[PDB]
């Protein structure tokens, strides 16, 4: 069931820059 | 853009222990605190390769940063007040060098005073007090796991606010020991391995907040984690964008990042909750939606009208996702009616 990721791996990903921010910031 | 001159010479185990006794007496050098600390640094980290060392990543990425070296060849040198040549207040802190006893000498290599200044790290960013109690209890915790004792003399507290002074006035000092504790964190010493510990405590130094935050922020789902929709709302949008791109600029500093508050990187100082108050608000309305209650995020008063709502948004989504869990299941149409109909009852 969906709910925050309160793990932080994400965030992390993202602030690390594992994961380019773009890849969940999506406008279109 | 500064220049930093770096020695060499024969007998570096004498300079450094003349070193660690200047600081011992609390000397407060300007200049060449980065020459003697690179030597702390050559000596324990990288076994005086000079070599080795301008070869390895840190130098270079130093010198993409900026802050740029050059060697200087002095092989004959007993004394520490001869390396200074650089006028300032030279006359001042010779005058504090020559005031020290040349007797007494304290049992402790470049090593142990790099792992006493790594166990500053962590807290260092938070607040003198702060940093010296947890300094304290994580050095009462390594004596008690038995990984290391630290000369009584150290666990002063005039001693722990001048180093603690020295670690947040210098940049280098703290780049180093970081990029020692993460990327090059080899070898079997004990000092290593408490350098390695106390820098993997310091990651997100600053940060756990607007990193909760963004946690709160972000949805898991069945297709992968999403952005919570509620932050794709209109009124929000800018705050996002803005948001987005911090991150990004955040994000650039790769593996460093999460020391970026520490180091007090570039982007760095665009990404506090204070500046993203919807987010924020949205972001504790998910949470106590959830139950769970975010830390560090004082609301305004504006936005608690905004935070209230999302609560109540993130409660009926969270209803709604059970009818959508139920349909992929299987089962008769009435059954789920009536399962619905128990959630509508539980709920309300």
């Amino acid at each position: 069931m969906p709910g925050p990721e309160l793990s932080g791996w994400i965030s992390e990903q993202l602030m690390t820059g594992r994961i380019p921010v773009s890849d969940i910031f999506c406008d279109i | 853009q500064r220049v930093i001159p770096v020695y060499q010479v024969n007998n570096l185990e004498e300079i450094c222990q003349l070193i660690i006794q200047a600081f011992e007496a609390g000397v407060d050098f300007q200049e060449s605190a980065d020459s003697f600390l690179l030597m702390l640094c050559l000596h324990h980290a990288y076994q005086g390769d000079y070599k080795l060392f301008l070869e390895s990543g840190a130098v270079k990425y130093l010198e993409g940063h900026g802050f740029r070296f050059e060697v200087k060849k002095r092989d004959g040198v007993k004394r520490l007040e001869e390396l200074l040549p650089a006028v300032s207040s030279g006359k001042n802190i010779k005058r504090t060098l020559a005031a020290m006893p040349e007797e007494e000498t304290t049992e402790a290599n470049a090593g142990q005073f790099l792992s006493f200044a790594s166990l500053f790290l962590p807290k260092l960013v938070v607040g003198e007090k702060a940093c010296l109690e947890k300094v304290q209890r994580q050095i009462q915790v390594h004596a008690e796991q038995g990984l290391i004792q630290y000369p009584t003399a150290w666990q002063s507290v005039g001693h722990m606010m001048v180093i603690f002074r020295l670690m947040r006035t210098n940049f280098l000092i703290k780049f180093l020991l970081i990029h020692q504790g993460m990327h090059m964190v080899a070898g079997h010493d004990a000092n290593d391995a408490v350098i390695s510990n106390s820098v993997a405590q310091a990651r997100f130094s600053g940060l756990l907040i607007v990193k909760t935050v963004l946690d709160h922020i972000l949805q898991k789902t069945e297709r992968g984690v999403r952005l919570h929709p509620l932050a794709r709302t209109a009124k929000v949008k800018n705050e996002v964008n803005s948001f987005k791109a911090a991150l990004s600029s955040l994000a650039k500093h790769g593996e460093y990042a999460p020391f970026a508050r520490l180091l007090n990187l570039s982007g760095v100082n665009n990404l506090e909750h204070g500046l993203f108050p919807q987010l924020s608000a949205i972001a504790l309305g998910v949470a106590t939606a959830h139950g769970s209650t975010l830390a560090g995020v004082n609301v305004g008063e504006q936005y608690q009208q905004l935070r209230e709502a999302a609560t109540e948004a993130e409660k009926q989504l969270q209803q709604y996702a059970e009818s959508r869990e139920l349909d992929h299941l299987g089962l008769d149409d009435q059954e789920k009616k009536i399962l619905m109909n128990f959630h509508q009852k539980k709920n309300e």
